[PDB]
C-alpha cells in the first residue's frame, strides 16, 4: 500500500531522464548521455528553441562573465549566486519544449555548480506547465549532506575509504551494518553528543527530515525571487499564502513546545543579546557551519549597517499600522480592508510581486535575508562566492536553528497586529442556519517512534568503476522518526433541510503553562489546520467518518529513487509524490504525545457551501472557497460573538507508546 | 618656483587693499588706514551703497541688537552666530561696488568679532564677481592659531614676550633660530600623546596644513547655507559634486591607510563606543578644544536627543531607498534618474538647495551638523555666543580627527547605496570607435619630506609701536610631504581624427590581504588625477603629460611677504588665483616605500563632446557633461572594462631620504 498512479511509455522516458540528474550529483559520468549533449552544446546556436530571446542573451552575458566555480556552496541568499540561478531558471523555464529543457539541463550540469544547478533545476520541473505530473526525488535523497550530523557522515566516508569493513562486528558496535549490498548506517538526532541548552528537547522535531524537506518544497514552490503570474487568481493572495504557511508551522512547532514543558517562543532585540545559541555538527565539502554561542551579541561591529537596515524595516511597518491608510509601493492600502494581507505578507517578504515585477532585483534589498545573515553569527563572506554557511542559508537547514522560529515568530507577530484592525466575525457570518453539531468522537491518538531509512548515496565519492557500472546507490542511513496511530472522527450533524457544505478540522492546545483554559481571544492563531471537505447534508441526522488518513493537507512519505525506477518498469508512479509533494508529512501530523496523555482540543466548523465563487486550482486545490485561509479563524475573535451551534469544541488527549527517547532505538545489542 | 600671471596697475592697488584686512587680524591699528576709512563709515546714512534693501535693514536690525563679541570663538554650526555671519556676507555681497564693499571690511574688521570677520569676508572675496580674480592669504596664515600645535604656539610666544633670544644657544636647542631677523621655530607633527592609537601613523596627512586648507577652501567657495544660483547650470549638479569631493578624499586618505599598514576605515554606530579617540593641542584662550577619549561612549544622557534626531534622518533616507519613488521637500524623486544624484547629496548636506531657497533657516536642523557635534565630544555651550570648542567645529582643523573620515565614510556609503539603483555603463558607451591604447609608460614616482614655511605673525601680539609698522616675520617649520615631477607617456593607435578626452585615475592594486582588487569592488577607491582634451591624429602618436600639469593639484601657496613683492613687479601666482580650491601637488601621491608601493594607473580616452561654456564654482567642474568621476561616479561591471581604450598600469610608488618626518627636526 504505496498509493499508485498509472503512466504511458513517452512518460516513462521522459520521467527517466529526469531522474537522472538527480544520481551521482557531485560527479559527472563521462559515458552517460547527459554529458555527451552537455559538453557540446550550444547556446546561442539554438536561440530559436526559446519561447523568450531576451532571457537567452541575458544568460550567455552573464555566462561569458563566468558562473560560480563548481565545488563552492552555493545559498540563493547571495546576490550574484542567486541572479545566476535565476537566469539559469529562465533558461529551464523558457525552454521550447521538453527536448530543449532537458538538453539544457545537459549543459548546465556539465559547466555550472552543482548546487546552483540543483537548485535552477528543481524549481524548472516544478513550474515547466508541460512537467506538471512529474515526480522529484525527496530532497533529502539529493542534498543528503544536509540532513545529517557529521558523525554518521564520518563512517560513511571511512567506510568508503575502506571499500567494506574491517570489522563487521566492530562496525555492529558502531551502528554499521551491510544488508544486501547496502552498507546501513543508524543515526541519531544532535542531542545524543550535545545537550547545550532545553531546546535540545525538540531534536526529532527540527532535526526531522521530512519537516525539513517541507520548507524546501514550500520555497521551491514559489520562490520569493519570481512573480506569482503564473499561478492565476493567487496573484491577489500571495500575502496571504505566506502568512498562512508560517502561521501553521509556528503552531505546530508551539505544541511540540508544550508537549516537552517549554512554553512560548522567545521574544528579540537587534540591539541585545539573543540568549539561545545554535551549535550545528553539518559540514559541507570545505567548512563546518557557523556556530553562535549563547548570549550572542547582535549588535557587533560587523553588524552595524544590517541591523540599521533590519530596524529600519520593521519602523516602517510599525508606521503603516500607526497611518491605516497609505500610499506605498504604488498602492494605495487601507488596514480595514481584510485584502490587505497580501500587500502585508509580500512587504515581509519582499517578494516579486510587492513591487508587481517579474523577477526581485539586488537594490530591493530583503528583510528576511539579512534577518538570516544576522541571526547565523558567519563571519563577512570572503567574496561573492566564499561564504561561511550557516543553518540558515539553506531552506533544508533553517529549520534545525532555534532562531529561525524566533525569527518567523517575529513577522508573524506583527501580521497579527495588521490583523488587529479588522472586524471580528458576527454570529450572523457563521451561523449555519438549521444545523447543529450534537457530538464530535475521536478514536485514541497516539504517537511512537519507527524506524525510516533513505538513500544517502549522494554523500559518497564513488570511483572510476563504480560510476560506469552504475554501483552507485548502496549507503542507507536508518534514523528513528515520529509517527502516529491512523484514526477516526466521528461528527454527528442534524440540519432541518439538505444542504452542501464545508466541515473544517483544527487542532489547538488546552491550557497555557499556568493551567488556565485558553481563550479564543488571545489564541486563535495557535490553531492547526487538520482538514478540509465537503459533504452533502439531508434533512435530519447525519454522521460523518473520516479517517486522518484522507486529511488532505498532509502527503505520504517520498519514496526512495530506486523504487521509483522499479516502478517505472511496471508503468507506475508514486502519487503523493506527483500531486501532494508540498504537503507536510503525515506521520508528523501529530506532536509527541507524554504517556498519560497531553491535553489538546479539537475545533470542528461546518458553513454552507452553496456555490464555488473564488477557488484555487492553479497553485493547487487548497482553497476551494472565497473564504480566507484559516476561516473562521483568520482574524481576531470574541469569546461570545463567536460561539455558533456549527461549531463544537472537542477535547482531547495525545499519547505516546512505545520508547519515548529516539536514540534508545539506536543501542547495538550486545 | 612658481607660475606667474601678469596683471595691471589698477588690481595691484585693489588687491593691496584686500590683503591689508588679514594683517596682524587679531588687534587694531589706530593708525592704519582701514581704521580711519571704519571710523569715517557711517553705516546708519548709507542704505544706498547697498543693492539689496532688505539685507541692509536686516543688518541693521541685528546690529542694533549686538553681535557676537570680540575675541570669541566663532563657527559657523551654532545657529545665532552663523546667522550673524551670513548677515555681514550678505552686506559685503550685496556691495554696490569695490569701494562700499572695502569700506564696510573696515567697519567690520574694527567693530567686529575677528573670526566671524575673517569667515565672511574670505567668503565675500570668493563669490563677488567684481572680486572674482583676486588672491587670498592661504588659511593658516589667516588662523595659524588652526594650524599651529601647541607646543609651537607656546615656544613663540614666549619668544615674544622675552623680547627675543636670551640666549641663541638654548634657542637653538629648542628648535627656534633667527634668519635675516625673522624667526623660525622647528615644529614636529603629534606624537601618540595627541593620537593615543594606530591613527597616529598617518599623522603627516591629517594635520598636513595643505590638506586642512583644501578642506576649508571648499567650503568657502560654496558653503551648505547658500543657494547654488549663482551659478546657474551647476545648480542641478550640487549633490554630485558633494559626494565627488568626499568620495575622492576619502580614496586618497584610505591609500595612505594601506601604504602605513591600517586597512578599512572603521564604521561605527551612535548606539555603541567609538574605538578611536582624539586629544588636539588646541585651545580658545578661554577653553581647551575638547578631548575624545578612546572607546568613548556616544550615546550617553547629553546626546539621546541628537542622536534621536541623527537616527531618522539616517532611517529616513533607508526608507527612500526601499520605496525607489517618493515626493521629498516639494519634489517627486525617481531613484533611477540623475535629478536624483543631485538629490541624494543636497540631502545629506542639508544645504539650501535641498530646500530651494536661497538661505539655510534658523530651524532646519543639519545632520553633519549634529553628527559633528556628536562625535565631537564638547560639553553643551554654556550660552548663544559660548561653546567648548572641538576640530569638527572648524573646517579649518576637521581633517585633523579620525572620526572625521569615519563620519563622512559613512554618508558616502549610504550615496553608494543609492548609487545601486543607477543603470551601469554599457560596452557601447565606453567604448571609443576606432580608437586603441597599446601602451603606457611612467617615469619614477618618488616621494619625500621636505621643509616649508609659512608666517605664523597672526597669532603673536604685538605693541603700539610695532603695530605702526605692520609686522610679521614668526615663521613655522615643517616637514611635508612631496614628490618629484614625473610624465606620463600614452600610446595611442586611431583610425580617424577628433578631440579626445584623456582621463587618469590612481587607485590601489590589492586590500590590506595582499589579494588583487576587483573593480566592481574598487571603483570608489580611484582618484582622479587629470583631465585633459587632445586633438587625436589617425595611426599611431604618443602623448606626453607631466605631473607639473595635472588639471586637479595646485603649487604651494606663496606667503603674503612673497605676494607683496611679486605685486610689486606686476605679478601673481596662478595657481592661487586660477586655482586655490584644488589640493596640493605634494600630496599627490601617498607616501611610498624605498621597497615600491603597488598601485595602479588608470588611463581613460573617449570622444570629446564640445559643450558648457560656463562660470565654475570649483575647478573640479570640467567643461564637459559627462558626470564627476566618469566612468568611476558609479557600480562597474568589471566585463565592460577591458576596451581597447582603456589601459589599466601597475605603478609602483617609492620613497626617498629620511621615512619619519621627526628626523628632520633633530638639533645638532
Ligand atoms: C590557494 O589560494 C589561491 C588564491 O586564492 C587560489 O588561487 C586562485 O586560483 C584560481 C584557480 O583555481 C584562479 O582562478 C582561475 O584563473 C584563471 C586565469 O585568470 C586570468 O585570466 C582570465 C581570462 O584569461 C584572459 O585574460 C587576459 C586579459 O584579457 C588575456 O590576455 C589572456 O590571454 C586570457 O585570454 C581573466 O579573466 C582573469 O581576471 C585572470 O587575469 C581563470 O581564467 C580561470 O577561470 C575559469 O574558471 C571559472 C570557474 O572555474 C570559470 O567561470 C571561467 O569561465 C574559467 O573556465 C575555464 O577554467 C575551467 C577550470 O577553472 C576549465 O575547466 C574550463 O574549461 C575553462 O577553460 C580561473 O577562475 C584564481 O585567479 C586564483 N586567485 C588568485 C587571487 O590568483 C589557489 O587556487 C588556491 N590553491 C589551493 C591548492 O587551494
Ligand atoms: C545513539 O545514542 C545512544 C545514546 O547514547 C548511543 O547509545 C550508547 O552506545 C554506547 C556505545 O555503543 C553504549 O555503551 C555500551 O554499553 C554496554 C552495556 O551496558 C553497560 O553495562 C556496563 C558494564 O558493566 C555498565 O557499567 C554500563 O553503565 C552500561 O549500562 C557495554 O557493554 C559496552 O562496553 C563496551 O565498551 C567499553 C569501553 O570502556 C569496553 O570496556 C567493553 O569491552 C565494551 O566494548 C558499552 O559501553 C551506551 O550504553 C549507549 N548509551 C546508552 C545511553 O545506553 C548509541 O550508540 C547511538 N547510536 C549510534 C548509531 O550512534
Ligand atoms: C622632534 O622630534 C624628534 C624626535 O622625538 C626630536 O629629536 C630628539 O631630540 C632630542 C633633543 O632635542 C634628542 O636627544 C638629545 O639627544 C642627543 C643624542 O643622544 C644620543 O647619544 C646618547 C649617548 O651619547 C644616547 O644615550 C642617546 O640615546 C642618543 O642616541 C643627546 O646628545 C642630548 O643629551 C642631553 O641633553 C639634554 C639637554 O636638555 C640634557 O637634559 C641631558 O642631560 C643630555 O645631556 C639630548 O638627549 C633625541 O635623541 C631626539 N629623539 C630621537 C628619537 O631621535 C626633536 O628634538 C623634535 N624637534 C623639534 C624641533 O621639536
Amino acid at each position: 500500500t504505496i498509493k499508485t498512479k498509472n503512466v504511458d511509455a513517452v512518460f516513462v522516458e521522459k520521467q527517466k531522464k529526469i531522474l537522472s540528474f538527480f544520481q551521482d550529483v557531485s560527479q559527472l559520468n563521462t559515458d552517460d548521455e547527459y554529458y555527451k549533449i552537455g559538453k557540446d552544446y550550444d547556446i546561442e546556436m539554438n536561440m530559436d528553441n526559446y519561447t523568450n530571446k531576451k532571457a537567452v542573451e541575458e544568460f550567455l552575458k552573464m555566462y561569458r562573465t563566468g558562473f560560480m566555480p563548481k565545488n563552492l556552496e552555493f545559498s540563493v541568499f547571495y546576490d550574484k549566486m542567486r541572479d545566476e540561478a535565476i537566469a539559469l531558471f529562465h533558461l529551464f523555464y523558457y525552454a521550447k519544449d521538453f527536448e530543449t529543457f532537458y538538453k539544457t539541463a545537459c549543459f548546465a550540469r556539465v559547466h555550472l555548480n552543482q548546487g546552483q544547478f540543483l537548485y535552477a533545476f528543481y524549481i524548472a520541473v516544478i513550474q515547466r506547465s508541460d512537467c506538471h505530473g512529474f515526480v522529484v526525488p525527496a530532497p533529502y535523497e539529493v542534498y543528503p549532506k544536509m540532513f545529517m550530523n557529521m558523525e554518521v557522515l564520518q563512517k560513511i566516508y571511512v567506510t568508503k575509504m575502506q571499500d567494506g569493513l574491517i570489522n563487521p562486528e566492530a562496525a555492529a558496535k558502531y551502528g554499521i551494518h551491510k544488508e544486501n549490498d547496502y552498507f546501513v548506517y543508524k543515526a541519531n538526532y544532535s542531542n545524543a553528543v550535545l545537550y547545550n541548552n532545553e531546546e535540545q528537547r525538540l531534536t526529532y522535531f527540527t532535526e526531522d527530515i521530512g519537516m525539513n524537506a517541507y520548507y524546501y518544497y514550500f520555497h521551491s514552490h514559489l520562490p520569493f525571487w519570481w512573480t506569482s503570474e503564473k499561478y492565476g487568481a493567487l496573484k491577489e493572495r500571495r500575502g496571504e499564502v505566506y502568512f498562512y504557511f508560517y502561521q501553521q508551522l509556528l503552531a505546530r512547532y508551539y505544541f511540540e513546545r508544550l508537549t516537552n514543558g517549554l512554553g512560548k517562543i522567545p521574544e528579540f532585540s537587534w540591539y541585545s543579546p539573543i540568549k539561545t545559541g545554535y551549535y550545528p555538527l553539518m559540514l559541507t565539502k570545505f567548512t563546518p557551519f557557523a556556530q553562535r554561542p549563547d548570549y550572542y551579541n547582535l549588535h557587533t561591529e560587523e553588524n552595524y549597517e544590517r541591523v540599521r537596515f533590519l530596524d529600519t524595516y520593521e519602523k516602517t511597518f510599525v508606521q503603516f499600522l500607526q497611518k491605516d491608510h497609505f500610499e506605498a509601493f504604488g498602492q494605495k492600502i487601507d488596514f480595514h480592508d481584510p485584502k490587505a494581507i497580501n500587500f502585508v505578507g509580500n512587504y515581509w517578504q519582499d517578494n516579486a510581486d510587492l513591487y508587481g515585477e517579474e523577477v526581485t532585483k539586488d537594490y530591493q534589498r530583503s528583510y528576511e535575508v539579512f534577518a538570516r545573515r544576522v541571526l547565523g553569527a558567519a563571519p563577512m563572506p570572503f567574496d561573492k562566492y566564499t561564504f561561511m554557511p550557516s543553518a540558515m542559508d539553506f531552506y533544508q537547514t533553517s529549520l534545525r536553528d532555534p532562531a529561525f522560529y524566533q525569527l518567523y515568530n517575529r513577522i508573524v507577530e506583527y501580521i497579527v497586529e495588521f490583523k488587529q484592525y479588522l472586524k471580528p466575525y458576527t454570529q450572523d457570518k457563521l451561523y449555519f442556519d438549521g444545523v447543529k453539531i450534537t457530538d464530535v468522537k475521536v478514536d485514541k491518538l497516539t504517537t511512537f517512534f519507527e524506524n525510516f531509512e533513505f538513500d544517502a548515496s549522494n554523500s559518497v565519492y564513488f570511483s572510476k568503476e563504480e560510476i560506469k557500472n552504475n554501483h552507485v546507490h548502496d549507503v542507507k542511513v536508518r534514523q528513528p522518526r515520529l509517527n502516529h496511530s491512523p484514526f477516526n472522527v466521528n461528527i454527528e450533524v442534524d440540519s432541518n433541510v439538505a444542504s452542501d457544505a464545508v466541515v473544517k478540522i483544527f487542532l489547538a492546545p488546552k491550557y497555557d503553562d499556568n493551567g488556565i483554559p485558553l481563550t479564543l481571544e488571545d489564541n486563535w492563531m495557535k490553531f492547526f489546520e487538520l482538514d478540509w471537505f465537503t459533504t452533502k447534508l439531508t434533512a435530519g441526522q447525519n454522521k460523518i467518518i473520516r479517517n486522518s488518513n484522507e486529511f488532505v493537507i498532509f502527503k505520504e512519505d517520498s519514496v526512495p529513487m530506486t523504487e521509483i525506477m522499479k516502478m517505472l518498469d511496471e508503468g507506475k508512479v508514486p502519487f503523493d509524490m506527483s500531486e501532494e509533494f508540498c504537503y507536510m508529512p503525515k506521520r508528523l501530523m501529530l506532536p509527541r504525545g507524554t504517556e498519560g496523555g497531553f491535553p489538546f482540543q479539537l475545533f470542528v466548523f461546518v458553513y454552507p457551501f452553496d456555490n464555488k465563487g473564488k477557488d484555487l486550482a492553479p497553485f493547487e486545490s487548497f482553497v476551494l472557497d472565497n473564504k480566507p485561509l484559516g476561516f473562521p479563524l483568520d482574524r481576531p475573535v470574541v469569546d461570545a460573538l463567536f460561539k455558533v451551534p456549527n461549531m463544537y469544541f472537542k477535547d482531547i488527549f495525545i499519547y505516546h507508546e512505545g520508547e519515548r527517547f529516539p536514540y534508545k532505538f539506536n543501542i547495538p545489542s550486545y | 618656483e612658481f607660475k606667474t600671471t601678469p596683471v595691471d596697475a589698477a588690481f595691484v592697488e585693489k588687491q593691496k587693499k584686500i590683503l591689508s584686512l588679514f594683517y596682524n587680524v587679531n588687534e587694531i591699528s589706530y593708525e592704519a588706514e582701514y581704521y580711519k576709512v571704519a571710523q569715517d563709515f557711517n553705516i546708519e546714512a548709507s542704505k544706498d551703497c547697498y543693492t539689496n534693501m532688505k539685507a541692509y535693514e536686516n543688518f541693521m536690525m541685528m546690529y542694533k541688537v549686538g553681535f557676537l563679541p570680540k575675541n570669541l570663538e566663532f563657527s559657523i554650526f551654532y545657529e545665532k552666530m552663523r546667522e550673524e555671519a551670513i548677515a555681514l556676507f550678505k552686506l559685503f555681497y550685496y556691495a554696490k561696488d569695490f569701494e562700499c564693499f572695502y569700506k564696510t571690511a573696515c567697519y567690520a574688521r574694527v567693530y567686529m568679532n575677528q573670526g566671524m570677520f575673517l569667515y565672511a569676508y574670505y567668503i565675500a572675496i570668493i563669490q563677488r564677481s567684481d572680486t572674482a580674480s583676486f588672491v587670498l592669504p592661504a588659511p593658516y596664515e589667516a588662523y595659524p592659531q588652526y594650524f599651529v600645535n601647541m607646543e609651537v604656539k607656546n615656544k613663540m610666544d614666549y619668544v615674544k614676550m622675552m623680547d627675543g633670544c636670551l640666549d641663541e644657544k638654548i634657542c637653538y636647542n629648542y628648535g627656534i633660530i633667527k634668519e635675516n631677523e625673522q624667526f623660525v621655530m622647528y615644529a614636529n607633527y603629534s606624537n601618540s600623546l595627541t593620537y593615543p592609537n594606530n591613527e597616529d601613523r598617518i599623522a603627516y596627512l591629517t594635520e598636513d596644513v595643505g590638506l586642512n586648507a583644501y578642506y576649508y577652501y571648499f567650503h568657502s567657495h560654496l558653503p551648505f547655507w547658500w543657494n547654488s544660483g549663482k551659478y546657474g547650470a551647476f545648480k542641478e549638479r550640487r549633490g554630485e559634486i558633494y559626494f565627488f569631493f568626499y568620495q575622492q578624499l576619502l580614496a586618497r586618505y584610505y591609500m595612505e591607510r594601506l601604504t602605513n599598514g591600517l586597512g578599512k576605515i572603521p564604521e561605527f554606530s551612535w548606539y555603541s563606543p567609538l574605538r578611536t579617540g582624539y586629544l588636539p593641542p588646541f585651545n580658545s584662550f578661554y577653553y581647551p578644544f575638547a578631548q575624545r577619549s578612546n572607546d568613548y561612549e556616544l550615546h550617553t544622557e547629553k546626546n539621546y536627543e541628537e542622536i534621536r534626531f541623527l537616527d531618522i534622518y539616517e532611517k529616513t533616507f533607508f526608507q527612500y531607498l526601499q520605496q525607489g519613488h517618493f515626493k521629498a521637500f516639494d519634489k517627486k524623486i525617481d531613484l533611477h534618474s540623475s535629478k536624483a544624484v543631485n538629490f541624494v547629496g543636497n540631502y545629506w548636506q542639508t544645504n539650501a538647495d535641498l530646500f530651494e531657497e536661497d538661505f539655510l533657516q534658523f530651524y532646519q536642523r543639519s545632520y553633519e551638523v549634529n553628527a559633528r557635534r556628536v562625535l565631537g565630544a564638547a560639553p553643551k555651550p554654556f550660552n548663544q555666543y559660548t561653546f567648548i570648542p572641538s576640530a569638527l567645529d572648524f573646517y579649518q582643523t576637521s581633517a585633523r580627527d579620525p572620526a572625521f573620515y569615519q563620519l563622512y565614510k559613512r554618508i558616502v556609503q549610504y550615496i553608494i547605496e543609492f548609487k545601486q539603483y543607477q543603470v551601469p555603463y554599457t560596452q557601447e558607451a565606453l567604448h571609443f570607435v576606432g580608437l586603441k591604447i597599446s601602451d603606457v609608460k611612467v617615469d619614477k614616482m618618488v616621494t619625500f619630506f621636505d621643509h616649508f614655511d609659512f608666517d605664523a605673525f597672526n597669532t603673536v601680539y604685538f605693541s603700539k609701536e610695532e603695530l605702526k609698522s605692520s609686522p610679521h616675520g614668526y615663521k613655522v617649520r615643517q616637514p611635508r610631504l612631496n614628490h618629484k615631477p614625473f610624465t606620463v607617456t600614452i600610446d595611442i593607435k586611431s583610425d580617424v581624427a577628433t578631440n579626445a578626452v584623456v582621463k587618469m585615475f590612481l587607485g590601489p592594486k590589492y586590500d590590506e590581504n595582499g589579494f588583487p582588487f576587483s573593480l566592481e569592488d574598487n571603483w570608489m577607491n580611484f582618484y582622479e588625477l587629470d583631465w585633459f582634451v587632445q586633438k587625436v591624429n589617425p595611426g599611431q602618436s604618443q602623448i606626453t603629460r607631466s605631473s607639473t600639469d595635472f588639471a586637479f593639484f595646485k603649487e604651494d601657496s606663496l606667503p603674503m611677504a612673497e605676494i607683496y613683492k611679486l605685486l610689486d613687479q606686476g605679478k601673481i601666482p596662478t595657481d592661487m588665483f586660477n586655482s586655490s580650491d584644488t589640493m596640493p601637488s605634494r600630496l599627490m601621491l601617498p607616501k611610498g616605500t624605498y621597497d615600491g608601493f603597488p598601485f595602479q594607473l588608470f588611463v581613460f580616452v573617449y570622444p570629446y563632446e564640445p559643450t558648457p561654456k560656463e562660470s565654475e564654482p570649483f575647478k573640479a567642474v570640467v567643461p564637459d557633461n559627462k558626470p564627476f568621476g566618469y566612468p568611476f561616479d558609479r557600480p562597474v561591471l568589471p566585463q565592460y572594462f577591458k576596451q581597447p581604450n582603456m589601459f589599466f598600469k601597475k605603478v609602483l610608488v617609492y620613497h626617498e631620504g629620511e621615512l619619519f618626518p621627526y628626523l628632520f627636526n633633530i638639533p645638532h
